[PDB]
C-alpha cells in the first residue's frame, strides 16, 4: 500500500486548503520514503513551515527548501543529496509530483507539482507521486506565481504529515 | 533623461552570470547556487563622463531551452558572453551563444564582450591567451572577471556600454 501524505497550504498565513499525495513507494521506494519522512518531520526536520518559492503558471509549483528558505537549499533523509533512483515514471500531466535537482544525482528535498504535462523533464527528474485530493489547491497556488516563478504572496506548508 | 542600455548576460550554466550581475548591482558575492530562470536589474552609472541607466537581463544557462533565448536576444542591445576560466566546456559553448545572437539579430556586428569569469580561482583550464585570441577573431573585447573579488566586474559591464555607444 503506497503511503499518502498531506500538506495544509496557507497564503500569507491564512488557510487555503489541503492537498494530498500518493507516493509511489512501489516504483521508487527510496524517493517516496524521503518525501514521506520529510512530511512527518520524524527525522527532526522537514517540510512543515517551508514555502513554495517558485510558482510558474502553466507549468509547476516548486518548494521544499526548508534549510535556507531561498530556493537553494533542502536536504534528504540520506544526506544532503541522493542519487536518481529511476526514471520509470513520466511527467504525464497536472498533479505529477517530481524531484527538483541541480543535475544528475542531486535529489535533496526540493520537489515540484506539475500543473501541465512537462514531457521534456522525463529522464531528468524522478517522478515519485501524484496529487490524490486537492488538485484545485495547487491550481489556486498558481494564482500567486509569475513568469520567472517569484511569488506574490508567501505560500507555505502550514502543516503536513501522513494520512492513515 | 539618461539613456538606458539593455544589456543581456548569457553563457553556460554555473559560469557566474548571476554572481557578476549581483556583484555589480548589490555589492555582494552570492556564494550559493541559485540557478536562474530569468531576472532583470537596473543600475545608474557614470561611464566616460555620461550618466546612464543599465537595464541588465540575467539569463538562464539551461541547455534544454536554447530555443527560448531568441526572444531576449531580439530585444537586447549588447551581450556579455560569459565563460568560467576553470570550465573548458563553458569556453567551448561561447561559439554557440555568439552564433545564436548573430542569427537572431541577423547581424555580424552585435555589441558584445567576452568575459572570462572566476579569475580568482587557481586551477585555470582556459588560458588568457586562448580567450584573447578568440575575442580578437570576433572583433570584441575580452575581460577577465571575478564576481568574488570584484576584479573587472565594472570593467566588463562598462566596456559593453562603450561597445553599444560605438556601434
Ligand atoms: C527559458 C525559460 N525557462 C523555462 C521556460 C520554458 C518554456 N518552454 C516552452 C517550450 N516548451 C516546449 C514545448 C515543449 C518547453 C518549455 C516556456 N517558458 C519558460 C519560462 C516561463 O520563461 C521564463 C523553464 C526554465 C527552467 C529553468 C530556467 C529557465 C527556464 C531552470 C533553472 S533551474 C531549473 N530549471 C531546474 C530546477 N532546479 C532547481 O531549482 C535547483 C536549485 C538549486 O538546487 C536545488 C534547486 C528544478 O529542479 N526544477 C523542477 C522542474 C521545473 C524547473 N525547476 C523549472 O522551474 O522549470 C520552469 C519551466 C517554466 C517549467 C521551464
Ligand atoms: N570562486 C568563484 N566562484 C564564483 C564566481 N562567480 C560565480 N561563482 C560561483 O559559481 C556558482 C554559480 O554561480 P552563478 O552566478 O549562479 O552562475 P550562473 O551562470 O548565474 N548559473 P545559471 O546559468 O544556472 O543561472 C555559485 O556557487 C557562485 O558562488 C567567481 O568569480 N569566483
Ligand atoms: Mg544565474
Amino acid at each position: 500500500v503506497n503511503p499518502t501524505v498531506f500538506f495544509d497550504i496557507a497564503v500569507d498565513g491564512e488557510p487555503l486548503g489541503r492537498v494530498s499525495f500518493e507516493l509511489f513507494a512501489d516504483k521508487v521506494p527510496k524517493t517516496a520514503e524521503n518525501f514521506r519522512a520529510l512530511s512527518t518531520g520524524e527525522k527532526g526536520f522537514g517540510y512543515k513551515g517551508s514555502c513554495f518559492h517558485r510558482i510558474i503558471p502553466g507549468f509547476m509549483c516548486q518548494g521544499g527548501d526548508f534549510t535556507r528558505h531561498n530556493g537553494t537549499g533542502g536536504k534528504s533523509i540520506y544526506g544532503e543529496k541522493f542519487e536518481d533512483e529511476n526514471f520509470i515514471l513520466k511527467h504525464t500531466g497536472p498533479g505529477i509530483l517530481s524531484m527538483a535537482n541541480a543535475g544528475p544525482n542531486t535529489n535533496g528535498s526540493q520537489f515540484f507539482i506539475c500543473t501541465a504535462k512537462t514531457e521534456w523533464l522525463d529522464g531528468k527528474h524522478v517522478v515519485f507521486g501524484k496529487v490524490k485530493e486537492g488538485m484545485n489547491i495547487v491550481e489556486a497556488m498558481e494564482r500567486f506565481g509569475s513568469r520567472n516563478g517569484k511569488t506574490s504572496k508567501k505560500i507555505t506548508i502550514a502543516d503536513c504529515g501522513q494520512l492513515e | 533623461g539618461m539613456t538606458e542600455y539593455k544589456l543581456v548576460v548569457v553563457g553556460a550554466g554555473g559560469v557566474g552570470k548571476s554572481a557578476l550581475t549581483i556583484q555589480l548591482i548589490q555589492n555582494h558575492f552570492v556564494d550559493e547556487y541559485d540557478p536562474t530562470i530569468e531576472d532583470s536589474y537596473r543600475k545608474q552609472v557614470v561611464i566616460d563622463g555620461e550618466t546612464c541607466l543599465l537595464d541588465i537581463l540575467d539569463t538562464a544557462g539551461q541547455e534544454e531551452y536554447s530555443a527560448m533565448r531568441d526572444q531576449y536576444m531580439r530585444t537586447g542591445e549588447g551581450f556579455l558572453c560569459v565563460f568560467a576560466i576553470n570550465n573548458t566546456k563553458s569556453f567551448e559553448d561561447i561559439h554557440q551563444y555568439r552564433e545564436q545572437i548573430k542569427r537572431v539579430k541577423d547581424s555580424d556586428d552585435v555589441p558584445m564582450v567576452l568575459v572570462g569569469n572566476k579569475c580568482d580561482l587557481a586551477a585555470r583550464t582556459v588560458e588568457s591567451r586562448q580567450a584573447q585570441d578568440l575575442a580578437r577573431s570576433y572583433g570584441i573585447p575580452y575581460i577577465e572577471t571575478s564576481a568574488k573579488t570584484r576584479q573587472g566586474v565594472e570593467d566588463a559591464f562598462y566596456t559593453l556600454v562603450r561597445e553599444i555607444r560605438q556601434h
